[PDB]
């Protein structure tokens, strides 16, 4: 519907889609099989920024009340981009900055969007997975290094930090991250984690040396084991004392907070997050395939997959958060029970559960003196259930806790940090075509050299930024872009890249084109959404996450052992040079769209 | 360390695979 003329000479005629398939064997990739192609999508739209981010964002809002906005804006905004992607992969037959520039030569912004937003979101989940690494590395030990604490200099008194706090809480704060009391406290690099960021990069690079060449063959094992280790847990979670008592839990959602714009904002960005959506590398991977290959179904099969594993990962999540919940409600207890066990020295056995507030008062009628000084606890269990966890404390302090206490507690940690580590590679495959592809297409390298020398010097690049989360101050570096800064961005790119292309390429041709390419116009859904329903929600998404999520003062949580109520949450404002920083990590890529589109409507003239 | 000997073990087969990909590369003619 806006004029764009010369766009039938920029992209491949419609008839030279039929002698192209045959004839460009060579200069573009292929997968060899269609297994290939849906396994990298299935390690793309369901790795992490699915399996880590929406079990963490369920048990940050509650259990029940986010999972449906998350499904509902699955439906009506994720599987139209989702389809909208693979068919201008499959057609224009170029990635996300090839796709963009042909559309509209002032759309070459939306894909260097892309390429930086790509980059950002590999450097935040690859720290992620030096993490997982550092903790997959120590699940060799019997007593896994996070079972126990410290001595002091006396071999007799335990350090008061894991004291105070607890042995696992210890093992991350202090012997991982060696973390520092706020972010103007940078102290040094942690020598181990940068060996560990090293191991991260490195095999990434021996999976990525060669693009689809060799990225193609690394996900029978890494798109296929995460998914039976998923589900073996979920056998061994459910198997939990209180794992049951979680799941009930998810699944009676309070309704007053599921009227909260943040719940709305949360899963609007969870979306993008979730199919790995607007950063480019479902448009790159869906351009190697057969150019009558059926992108519609292939969306939707990708969909159901992403919604079902959603819903699972949260069942495998709370089924752990409720057996931590109860254990933590039976200890409590037991205490509550030897506090008048140890006061009016009762029979042990005598004074239960059953048996407890009744014995409180027969105690208190026969010595309510000796029952003052007995300091009592009040310990429900829905206020263990619904006691959230900040950061990443789900995976590095809960379930390690809980592997801890399970028996064979070093071959649960084995497969609990393989399947995390597989995910983190899957996902990483996807950002780094994401960032190599549109270099290539920038031509800024010599063609001559092989990509395997682009690989590296991005992997070498990436590697050289992420010792800023290496750090005694990395993790408070690691939670800005947590901040709105990681979102906001794919937020714009997605609304572009529907817009153009439903009025700058046309709704119109694009309907002809998948008509030619799977045999139907796309039905009614379809159209309803991509013209009006996704459009719209992405535009008034963007519109409300500033007026809260962005106008909300940026704060974050510090670890201070010198702090009153030490093992509890000290939140405290970032100071104002770190917001400069949130302001160029989310404003350069969504800058960039207008900025260059602006650059080319003044050399015009 | 166990974790550091378990991650030399991890690193020397990830570079000795990389080495022999690159090789693979080279031995493409
Ligand atoms: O800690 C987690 C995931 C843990 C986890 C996931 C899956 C499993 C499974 F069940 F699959 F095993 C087990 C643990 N996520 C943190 C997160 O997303 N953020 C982003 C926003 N804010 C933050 O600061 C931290
Ligand atoms: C941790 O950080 C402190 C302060 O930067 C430093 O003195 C110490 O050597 C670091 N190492 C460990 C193991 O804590």
């Amino acid at each position: 519907v806006l004029p764009n003329p010369g766009l039938d000479a920029r992209i491949p005629s419609l008839a030279e889609l039929e002698t192209i398939e045959q004839e460009e064997a060579s200069s573009r990739p292929k997968w060899d099989n269609k297994a290939q192609y849906m396994l990298t999508c299935l390690g793309f739209c369901v790795g992490l920024g699915n399996v880590w981010r929406f079990p963490y964002l369920c048990q940050s809002h509650g259990g029940g009340a986010f999972m449906i906005p998350f499904l509902i804006l699955l439906v009506l905004e994720g599987i139209p981009l989702l389809y909208l992607e693979f068919a201008i992969g499959q057609r224009l037959r170029r990635g996300s900055l090839g796709v963009w520039s042909s559309i509209h030569p002032a759309l070459k912004g939306l894909g260097l969007a892309s390429m930086l937003t790509s980059f950002m979101v590999g450097l935040y989940y690859n720290t992620i997975i030096s993490w997982i690494m550092w903790y997959l590395f120590n699940s060799f030990q019997e007593p896994l290094p996070w079972s126990d604490c410290p001595l002091n200099e006396n071999q007799t008194g335990y350090v008061d930090e894991c004291a105070r706090s607890s042995p696992v809480d210890y093992f991350w704060y202090r012997e991982t991250l060696n973390i520092s009391t706020s972010i103007s406290d940078s102290g040094s690099i942690q020598w181990w984690m940068l060996l560990c960021l090293a191991c991260a990069w490195s095999v990434l690079y021996m999976c990525t040396i060669r693009g689809i060449e060799t990225t193609g063959k690394a996900v029978y094992i890494t798109s296929t084991l995460p998914y039976v280790v998923l589900t073996i847990f979920l056998i061994r979670g459910l198997t939990l004392k209180g794992a049951t008592n979680g799941i009930v839990f998810l699944f009676t959602p309070n309704v007053t907070e599921l009227a909260q714009p943040d719940t709305w904002l949360d899963a609007g960005a969870q979306v993008f997050f979730s199919f790995s959506l607007a950063f480019g590398g479902l448009i790159s991977f869906s351009s190697y395939n057969s150019v009558h290959n059926n992108c519609e179904k292939d969306s939707v099969i990708v969909s159901i997959i992403n919604g079902f594993t959603s819903v699972y990962v949260a069942i495998v999540v709370y089924s752990v958060i409720g057996f931590r919940a109860t254990q933590r409600y039976d200890d409590c207890f037991s205490t509550n029970i030897l506090t008048l066990i140890n006061g009016f020295d009762l029979p042990e056995g005598n004074v239960t559960q059953e048996n407890f507030v009744d014995m409180q008062q027969r105690c208190n009628a026969s010595d309510p003196a000796a029952y003052a000084q007995l300091v009592f606890q009040t310990c429900d269990i829905n206020a263990f259930l619904s006691e959230a966890v900040e950061g990443t404390g789900l995976a590095f302090i809960v379930f390690t806790e809980a592997i801890t206490k399970m028996p064979l507690s070093p071959l649960w940690s084995v497969l609990f940090f393989i399947m995390l580590f597989c995910l983190g590679l899957s996902s990483m495959f996807g950002n780094m075509e994401g960032v190599v592809v549109p270099l290539q297409d920038l031509r800024v390298i010599p063609p001559k050299w092989p990509k395997e020398v682009l690989t590296g010097l991005i992997c070498l690049g990436t590697f050289l930024i992420g010792f800023i989360f290496t750090l005694n101050s990395g993790q408070y570096w690691l939670s800005l872009l947590d901040s709105y800064a990681g979102s906001i961005p794919l937020l714009i790119i997605a609304f572009c890249e529907m817009f153009s292309v439903v009025y700058v390429y046309g709704v119109d041709r694009f309907n002809k084109d998948i008509e030619f390419m799977i045999g139907h116009k796309p039905n009614i859904f379809w159209q309803v959404t991509w013209r009006v329903v996704s459009p719209l929600l992405m535009l008034i998404i963007f519109l409300f996450f500033f007026v809260v999520e962005v106008s909300q003062e940026l704060t974050y949580s510090i670890w201070d052992p010198g702090y009153e109520e030490f093992p509890k949450s000290q939140k405290i404002s970032y100071p104002n040079w770190v917001y400069v920083v949130v302001v160029i990590v989310a404003g350069v890529p969504s800058l960039t769209i207008p900025g260059y589109a602006i650059y080319k409507l003044i050399r015009n003239h | 360390s166990i974790w550091l000997i378990v991650f030399g073990v991890v690193m020397g087969v990830i570079v000795v695979g990389i080495v022999i990909l690159i090789f693979t590369g080279i031995r493409d003619r």
